[PDB]
C-alpha cells in the first residue's frame, strides 16, 4: 500500500512540473 | 454511393448494434415498420449508404446479426426496430463457446463463418462502391470476441483494399466479470495489430465514471451505455451521410490519425454530455465543446492521455459554426499544452465540419485522439496475463482445443514489442 | 474573346459556386463567359450539392463531373491511383469547351494544395493541358495552407509535392492563405466568426477585377496577356501576392472618404495582402494596378508616384518603372447577403516580390521535421510513390529558395 | 469587459450572496427563471460583469458558493432566484470544520480547496479582462475564516496583479456566538493582512444597532442583515455597470483610500437607510445624505472613528446629482471637522457620481472611510486571544492537528505590531 | 487651412460632446451628418454630402466612450475615430504613462497620422485633458513627447484643466500635478489653464444657476474655443490665426501659460435688461470675477493680453476701449513691454444651441491674457505636494508600477526652478 502512495505523488507532481513547463514555454513564444 | 456493410458479433455486438439502429433509423425517418416518414429533403438521398429498397418502400438495413445462443436473437427481434431486419441475415449457430476465446476461434467458429461469410458476400455485392465494413463486438468474451476476431482475418484476405472499423470494447481489471479475460484479450489484440484499419477502443471503466460523473445517472444500465457508443458511431460516418463545409470520410480520418501503420488504436469522446438538470444552465458555443472535449477525464477508455502525449488528434463537428473558430481552438490548445503534444509532428489536430446536427442537438462533436498513453493498458493487461500463464491457470481449457504454448508466447512477444513501439514514438 | 474557368476539389468549386454567383449578378460583354465551366471532384457530396441547389438550370448537366470516391487527403491517391480514370474524362469535355470558343485567352484553374483532388489531380490536370495546347495561358490561384491556421495534418507533404508541378506547368500563380484572409475580414470587415462562404465571397472580387478589362470597355484595358510580361521577370518566378481595397462594411463605407490616393496606399499595407507574409522583408519586382470604375489617370499616375517616393517599403534595383497601371469604367457589383459596400471605385494589386521567399522557407521546415523520421509516408509509397519523389520535391524548394535570394541581390 | 468574479464561503457567506443575487438580477431586471425581461436597453449593457448568457434569455451569475455542510446549499436552491445558479458551481465538501480554524485551514481544506480553485480557474478563464475577484466571508467561523482565507492565500499567488475584495464580519464580545472567536479572529487577520488588497469590515453588533434605531424595526431576522450588506455591495461596484458623470472604479478607489500597503480595513456605511414610518417626512438632497452619511451612528462596524483620525474617506452616489452640490458637501464636512482629518494630507475624501438609483430610491449614496480608528477592534479581539492564550485554553483542538506554538506568538506579533502600527500613522 | 482636436481622458471626451454639438448647430449640419464652405477647418467631406469631424476620443476606460457610440451623435463620427481601451489608469499618474500607456497611444499615434493626410495646410493641433486623473495626465504627457518628435513645428493648443485649490475630487491629484506638468512644460507650444471652481462660481453668479452639473461647465468651454476658431473660420474686419498666439503672447520658450476669459456670460433675463457694446465687454473680460483660473491678476503683472471679439463690433472702439484700460492703473503692464496688447474683431456672432443656458447676445468678447499671477498657483500646488512627499504617502503605488524615487525629485526641482524663473522675469 505504501508504494501505491509513492505513485499517486510522484503523478501529481510530475503533472504539475509539466503544467509550469507549458506555461514557460508559452512565455518564449509570446516574447519572441 | 459509398456503403458500410454492418456486421455484430456475440451478445455485446448485438445489444450494440440494437440501440445503433435505433438512433441512425430514427436520423433517417424511418419507422419501425421500415416505410419512410420523414420531413426533410436531406434524410432521402444518403439512405443507401445504411439501407436498400426493398419494395413497396421497405428499407431494410444492411446489417448482419451473428452470435452463438439464441437469447439475443430474441431479445433483439422481441424490441422495437427488431422487425426491421431482414430474417436471413440472423446468421446463428446453436452450441455456444461460452467465453472460451478457443470455442469462437477454432471449434464452433469452423462451422458458423462459412455462413457469415455467405451473407456478407452477397450482401456486399449488393452495393456499387463500397466504402467498407464495421464491427462491433468485444475482447472479453468468446463468440464475440474469437469469432468476430476470425470473421476480420477472413475479410481482409478477400477484401484487401476496402476500409474496416472496428469497435472493440476491452476489459479492465476494475471491472472484471469473467476470469480468463488476460487470456482472451492478449490473443484477440495479436490478431486485431495486423488485421483491422483501425480501432476505437473502449471499455466500460470509462463508460459507467462518465454516466456518473459527467451524466449523473442514478442506475446507468446496458441501455444508456450503449446508447453512448452509438452516439459515436453515428458521428464517426457523418460526414457521408450529410453535406458539409469541409467533409471527411473514413480513409481522410485514417490517413491523418495513423502515422506509422501497427499505430491504429484510438480513444473515442462524444460531446457534449450534460445533465438533465443542467442542460439549459449552459450556452451551445464551439469553445464550451473544446473544452468539454479535450478533458483527459472524457475519454470512453480507462487511459489517462495526459499519462502519455497525443501523436494525432481529430474532431468532426456537427452544426452550423464558422470554420475559423474551430481552428483558432485547435491552434490554441495546441500552443498552450505544449508538453503533451508530439514535437516532431507540428498539427496534430485534424478538423472537420457537418451542416446537419444529430436530432435533438444544435452542435456536437466527436473526438479521436491517437495517444501514446494507451500503452498503459496493454502493459494492464500483459502483467495480467504473465500472473497467470507463469503457472498455466486455466490453460487447459485452451491447450485441449488447439492452442500450444507457442501462441500464448506470440501473443506476449506481439503485446511487448508493441507496447515498446508506443513507448518508443513519445 | 471568351475564357473558361476549371474548378478542382472541396475547395475549388465552393470558390467557384460564389465566383459564377457574382458573374450572373454582373451580366455582348457577357460573351466571354456566357457558363463556359467544368466543377470536377472525387466526392460527389459537394457537387451535388449544386446539381439539387438554386442553380440546378443554370448549368448543363454533364458540365458537374463527379467521380465515385474522394481521394482523402492523400497526393499520391488522387495523383496516381484514382485520378487516372476521371481526368481523361474531364479534359476531354475541355476540349470541346475549346473548340465552341474561337478566340480563347487562356483557362483559370481554382484549387487548395492541402488536399488530395486539389493537388494531386490538380497537377496531372495541368500536365495534360500544358502538352496539349502550350501557348495558351492558364492562371492559376491556388490556396496554400497558412503557418499557425490549420486543418489538417499531412498537408506539407501535399503542398511540397504539389508545387514541384506548379512551378513549370502554370503562367501566373496567386497566393491564398486563410489565416490572411481571416485577418482582412477581422481587422477591416470586423466580423469576428468567419465561415468559408465569406472567403470565398471576397475572392471572386479579386477575380472579377482582373477579367472586367476584357468584359467592359475602360480608359486603359489589359488583358490576360498582359500580366504575361509586366509581372514576370523571370520564367520560374510567377507567385504573385494579392491585395484588394476598399475591403469594408456597409456602414464605415459612407462614414470615409474613399478615393484614389488613399486606396492605392491601403493596397500596400502588409495589413491587407492575402498572403500571410511580410512585404517589408522583401523587395518589390514588379507591381500592377487594377483600376475599376470612377477613375481618372492623373490621380493613379499621382498615386505611384507617392509610393515610389516613400521609403518605408522598396524596389529592387532593376526597375525604376516597376509598375503596370489599368484603369476600367464599369464599379464592382455587389451580391444581396455579402458584406461589401457599394463603391465608386476600387483597387485590385497584384505584385511580385521576394516575400515569397520567406513562406516557402517555413514552409520547409515543417515539411522536413516530418519527413526525416518517415511519417505518414507508408500512405503514400503504398499508394504507388516511393522515397524517391519526396526527396527530389524537397530540393527543387531548396533550388527555389536560392533562385530569390540570388535574384533579391 | 471590467469582470467581477464571486465567491461565498461558509454559512455566513452563502445568505450574504443569496440575498445579493437577488437585488442585482432585480436591478438587471431578470426574472427568477433567469429570462430576461426588463425594458430599458442600459440594463444589458453591462451584464458581462456579473452574468453569462447561456441560451434564451437564460442569464447565470458568475459566483461559487464554497462550504462544507449541505444544509446551507439546499437552503440556498430552495429559496427564489435559487434555480439560477448552475448546480456545478455549488463545490462542496461533506465532513464540517465546526469552528475550527485549524481543521478549517489544514484537515480539511487540504482536500476541497483543490476543487474550488479549479471552479475558480475556469470561471476566470471564461471571461477576459478580470477586474478582481469579490469574496464574502466571517472570521468567527472555521468553513468560512480558515478555508476561504487559504483560498484567498492560493488566489493572490495565482492572480497577483488582479484586485481582491473581502467582506468580512468580524466577532465582538457582545455578538458572541462561538467561545473561540478571538483565536480564529487573530490567525485569519493575520493572512488578510499579507495578502488581501483591501478589506472591508463589518459586524454584527452595529447591523443590529443599525435595525434598531434607523430601520425601527420589529423582528431584524437575518434577512434584512444581509439586505444591508448586499445594498453595500451593490452600491460600490455599481460604477462598472452604469455610466455617470464622475466614473471611479474598484481600482480607483484602492489607490485613493490606500496610503501604506498595510493600512487596508476599511468601515462601510450606507444611505438612505430610514424606517418606513419617518421615510414620508424626508426630503432627498445632497447635503441630507452627506449628514446621515457621515453620522458615526450610521457606521457599519462598532469602531467609532471620532475615537481616532481619518486618513481617507470615499463616498459613491448615485443618481442624477449636481456634481458642484457633491464637492462643496465634502469640502464643508472636512473644514468644519478639521481635527477629525489627518493633517499632512488635504482633501481627504474622494468622490464619484453615478447615473443610475436602485430601485425604491430617487437618490443614494454609499461611504468608505478609511480611519485609524479601526485598531479599537485589534486591540479589543487581541486581549482575548492573550486571555485564554497565557493560560493554554482550548489549545490542544488547535495543537493536535498540525499548529505549534509559535503559530500564535507569530500570529500575535503581527496583530500587535499593526495596531502598533495604526497608532503611529495616528 | 485645418485644425485637428484631440480629447484625452474622461474630461476630455465630455468637453468634445459639447464642442462638435455646438459645432453642427453653427453649421447648420443634423447630427446625423447631411447639409438639409467655411466648415473645410473642421469637417472632411465625403463626396456623397456626408461630413465627418477631425477629431479622436481615446481614454482607458470604455464607458464614457460608449454612450457616445449610442446617443445622437452615433452617425456623425467615424467609429475609428473613437478609441477606447479596456481598463483605467485610476487616477495614477505612473500607471497611464508606462503600464498601459505604452499600449495604446501608438494606436492613436497611426490614426492621427491619416488625418493629418487628409489634410493640407494644417495649422497644428489642440488638445483637451484634465491633469487630475490619470489617462490625461499619463498618456497625455507621453502622447505631447511623441507628437513633438513627430512634427514639432506645428501649434499644440493645449486646453488643460488644472485641480482646484480647495475644491477636488481626488487625493493623490497633486502628485499627478507636478508630474505632468515637468513634461507638459517644454512640449506644449500655448497651453491654457480652465481651472473647475472659477467655472462653479461663473455659473452660480453670472448665469445664475445654483445647481450646475458637468454639461454646463463644457458649454461654455466649447464657447470659448468657438469664439477662438471664429477667426480661422470665418472672414472679419481684423483676423488673427493660431500660428499669432505663438508669437504675440509668450515672452520665453518656458513661460507659456494663459489665463482666459469670456464675456457676456449673460442669463436670458439679464440680456433683456442690459445694454451691450463694445467698451462694457472690453471691461468685464478684465475683471476677476469672469476668468476661468483661481488666480488674481491683481497680484501679477501682463506681459502680453490678446482680444477675441465677436458679432457686430467695429475697430474704432475696440482700440479706444483698450486705451482706457491702458490709462486705469489697477493693472499694470512689464516694464519691459510698452505695447501688451494684440486684438482682433470678427464679423460673424456666437451662435446658440437649444438646451444650452447661454443667452443670444449681440456681441462677446474672448480675453487670453499672460500674467504673473500663474505663478502663485503653480506655488500653491507645490506646498502640498511637497507637505505629503516627505513622508512617502502613495508614494508605493507609483513606486510598484515601475518608476523610482528619482523622478519625483528631479520633476520636483524642475518645477521649483520654474518657481525662481517666473520670480525673475518679474523683477
Ligand atoms: N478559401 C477556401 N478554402 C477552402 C474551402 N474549403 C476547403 N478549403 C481549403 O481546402 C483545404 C483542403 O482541401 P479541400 O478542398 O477541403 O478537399 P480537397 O482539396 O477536395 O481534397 P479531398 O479532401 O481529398 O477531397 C483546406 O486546407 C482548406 O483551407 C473553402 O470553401 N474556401
Ligand atoms: N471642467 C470639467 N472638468 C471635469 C469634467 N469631468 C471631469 N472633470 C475633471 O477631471 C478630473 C479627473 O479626471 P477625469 O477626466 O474625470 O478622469 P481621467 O482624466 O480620464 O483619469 P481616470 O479617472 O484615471 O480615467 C476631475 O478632477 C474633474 O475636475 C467636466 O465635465 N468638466
Ligand atoms: N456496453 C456493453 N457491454 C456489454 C454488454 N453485454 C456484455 N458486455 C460486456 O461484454 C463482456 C462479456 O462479453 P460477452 O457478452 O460474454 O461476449 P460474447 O460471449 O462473446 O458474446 C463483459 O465484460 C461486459 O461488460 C452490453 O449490452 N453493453
Ligand atoms: N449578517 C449575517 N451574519 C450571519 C448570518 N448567519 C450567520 N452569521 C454570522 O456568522 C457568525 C458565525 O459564523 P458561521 O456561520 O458559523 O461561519 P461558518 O461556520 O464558517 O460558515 C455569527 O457571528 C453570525 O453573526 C446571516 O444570515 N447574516
Ligand atoms: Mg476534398
Amino acid at each position: 500500500e505504501a508504494q501505491q502512495n509513492d505513485i499517486k505523488a510522484l503523478r501529481r507532481e510530475l503533472e504539475l512540473k509539466k503544467a509550469k513547463l507549458n506555461e514557460l514555454h508559452e512565455d518564449v513564444r509570446r516574447k519572441e | 454511393m459509398r456503403e458500410i456493410v454492418h456486421i455484430q458479433g456475440g451478445q455485446c455486438g448485438n445489444q450494440i448494434g440494437a440501440k445503433f439502429w435505433e438512433v441512425v433509423s430514427d436520423e433517417h425517418g424511418i419507422d419501425p415498420t421500415g416505410t419512410y416518414h420523414g420531413d426533410s429533403d436531406l434524410q432521402l438521398e444518403r439512405i443507401n449508404v445504411y439501407f436498400n429498397e426493398a419494395t413497396g418502400g421497405r428499407y431494410v438495413p444492411r446489417a448482419i446479426l451473428m452470435d452463438l445462443e439464441p437469447g439475443t436473437m430474441d431479445s433483439v427481434r422481441s424490441g422495437p426496430y427488431g422487425q426491421i431486419f431482414r430474417p436471413d441475415n440472423f446468421v446463428f449457430g446453436q452450441t455456444g463457446a461460452g467465453n472460451n476465446w478457443a470455442k469462437g476461434h477454432y471449434t464452433e467458429g469452423a462451422e458458423l463463418i462459412d455462413s457469415v461469410l455467405d451473407v456478407v458476400r452477397k450482401e456486399a455485392e449488393s452495393c456499387d462502391c463500397l466504402q467498407g465494413f464495421q464491427v462491433c463486438h468485444s475482447l472479453g468474451g468468446g463468440t464475440g470476441s474469437g469469432m468476430g476476431t476470425l470473421l476480420i482475418s477472413k475479410i481482409r484476405e478477400e477484401y484487401p483494399d476496402r476500409m474496416m472499423l472496428t469497435f472493440s470494447v476491452v476489459p479492465s481489471p476494475k471491472v472484471s466479470d469473467t476470469v480468463v479475460e488476460p487470456y482472451n484479450a492478449t490473443l484477440s489484440v495479436h490478431q486485431l495489430v495486423e488485421n483491422a484499419d483501425e480501432c476505437m477502443v473502449l471499455d466500460n471503466e470509462a463508460l459507467y465514471d462518465i454516466c456518473f460523473r459527467t451524466l449523473k445517472l442514478t442506475t446507468p444500465t446496458f441501455g444508456d451505455l450503449n446508447h453512448l457508443i452509438s452516439a459515436v458511431m453515428s458521428g464517426i460516418t457523418c460526414c457521408l451521410r450529410f453535406p458539409g463545409q469541409l467533409n471527411a470520410d473514413l480513409r481522410k480520418l485514417a490517413v491523418n490519425l495513423i502515422p506509422f501503420p501497427r499505430l491504429h488504436f484510438f480513444m473515442v469522446g462524444f460531446t457534449p454530455l450534460t445533465s438533465r438538470g443542467s442542460q439549459q444552465y449552459r450556452a451551445l458555443t464551439v469553445p464550451e465543446l473544446t473544452q468539454q472535449m479535450w478533458d483527459a477525464k472524457n475519454m470512453m477508455c480507462a487511459a489517462d492521455p495526459r499519462h502519455g502525449r497525443y501523436l494525432t488528434a481529430s474532431a468532426l463537428f456537427r452544426g452550423r459554426m464558422s470554420t475559423k473558430e474551430v481552428d483558432e481552438q485547435m491552434l490554441n490548445v495546441q500552443n498552450k499544452n505544449s508538453s503533451y503534444f508530439v514535437e516532431w509532428i507540428p498539427n496534430n489536430v485534424k478538423s472537420s465540419v457537418c451542416d446537419i446536427p444529430p436530432k435533438g442537438l444544435k452542435m456536437s462533436a466527436t473526438f479521436i485522439g491517437n495517444s501514446t498513453a494507451i500503452q498503459e493498458m496493454f502493459k494492464r493487461v500483459s502483467e495480467q496475463f504473465t500472473a497467470m500463464f507463469r503457472r498455466k491457470a486455466f490453460l487447459h481449457w485452451y491447450t485441449g482445443e488447439g492452442m500450444d504454448e507457442m501462441e500464448f508466447t506470440e501473443a506476449e512477444s506481439n503485446m511487448n514489442d508493441l507496447v515498446s513501439e508506443y513507448q518508443q514514438y513519445q | 474573346r471568351e475564357v473558361i474557368s476549371i474548378h478542382i476539389g472541396q475547395a475549388g468549386i465552393q470558390v467557384g459556386n460564389a465566383c459564377w454567383e457574382l458573374y450572373c449578378l454582373e451580366h455582348d460583354a457577357f460573351n466571354t463567359f456566357f457558363p463556359r465551366c467544368i466543377f470536377l471532384d472525387l466526392e460527389p457530396t459537394v457537387v451535388d450539392e449544386v446539381r439539387t441547389g438554386t442553380y440546378r438550370q443554370l448549368f448543363h448537366p454533364e458540365q458537374l463531373i463527379s467521380g465515385k470516391e474522394d481521394a482523402a487527403n492523400n497526393f499520391a491517391r488522387g495523383h496516381y491511383t484514382i485520378g487516372k480514370e476521371i481526368v481523361d474524362l474531364a479534359l476531354d469535355r475541355i476540349r470541346k469547351l475549346a473548340d465552341n470558343c474561337t478566340g480563347l485567352q487562356g483557362f483559370l484553374v481554382f484549387n487548395a494544395v492541402g488536399g488530395g483532388t486539389g493537388s494531386g489531380l490538380g497537377s496531372l490536370l495541368l500536365e495534360r493541358l500544358s502538352v496539349d495546347y502550350g501557348k495558351k495561358s492558364k492562371l492559376g490561384f491556388t490556396v496554400y495552407p497558412s503557418p499557425q491556421v490549420s486543418t489538417a495534418v499531412v498537408e506539407p507533404y501535399n503542398s511540397v509535392l504539389s508545387t514541384h508541378s506548379l512551378l513549370e506547368h502554370t503562367d501566373v500563380a496567386v497566393m491564398l492563405d486563410n489565416e490572411a484572409i481571416y485577418d482582412i475580414c477581422r481587422r477591416s470587415l470586423d466580423i469576428e466568426r468567419p465561415t468559408y462562404t465569406n472567403l470565398n465571397r471576397l475572392i471572386a472580387q479579386v477575380i472579377s477585377s482582373l477579367t472586367a478589362s476584357l468584359r467592359f470597355d475602360g480608359a486603359l484595358n489589359v488583358d490576360i496577356t498582359e500580366f504575361q510580361t509586366n509581372l514576370v521577370p523571370y520564367p520560374r518566378i510567377h507567385f504573385m501576392l494579392s491585395s484588394y481595397a476598399p475591403i469594408i462594411s456597409a456602414e464605415k463605407a459612407y462614414h470615409e472618404q474613399l478615393s484614389v490616393a488613399e486606396i492605392t496606399n491601403a493596397a500596400f499595407e502588409p495589413a491587407s495582402m492575402m498572403v500571410k507574409c511580410d512585404p517589408r522583408h522583401g523587395k518589390y519586382m514588379a507591381c500592377c494596378l487594377m483600376y475599376r470604375g470612377d477613375v481618372v489617370p492623373k490621380d493613379v499616375n499621382a498615386s505611384v508616384a507617392t509610393i515610389k517616393t516613400k521609403r518605408t517599403i522598396q524596389f529592387v534595383d532593376w526597375c525604376p518603372t516597376g509598375f503596370k497601371c489599368g484603369i476600367n469604367y464599369q464599379p464592382p457589383t455587389v451580391v444581396p447577403g455579402g458584406d461589401l459596400a457599394k463603391v465608386q471605385r476600387a483597387v485590385c494589386m497584384i505584385s511580385n516580390s521576394t516575400a515569397i521567399g520567406e513562406i516557402f522557407s517555413r514552409l520547409d521546415h515543417k515539411f522536413d521535421l516530418m519527413y526525416a523520421k518517415r511519417a505518414f509516408v507508408h500512405w503514400y509509397v503504398g499508394e504507388g510513390m516511393e522515397e524517391g519523389e519526396f526527396s527530389e520535391a524537397r530540393e527543387d524548394l531548396a533550388a527555389l529558395e536560392k533562385d530569390f535570394e540570388e535574384v533579391g541581390a
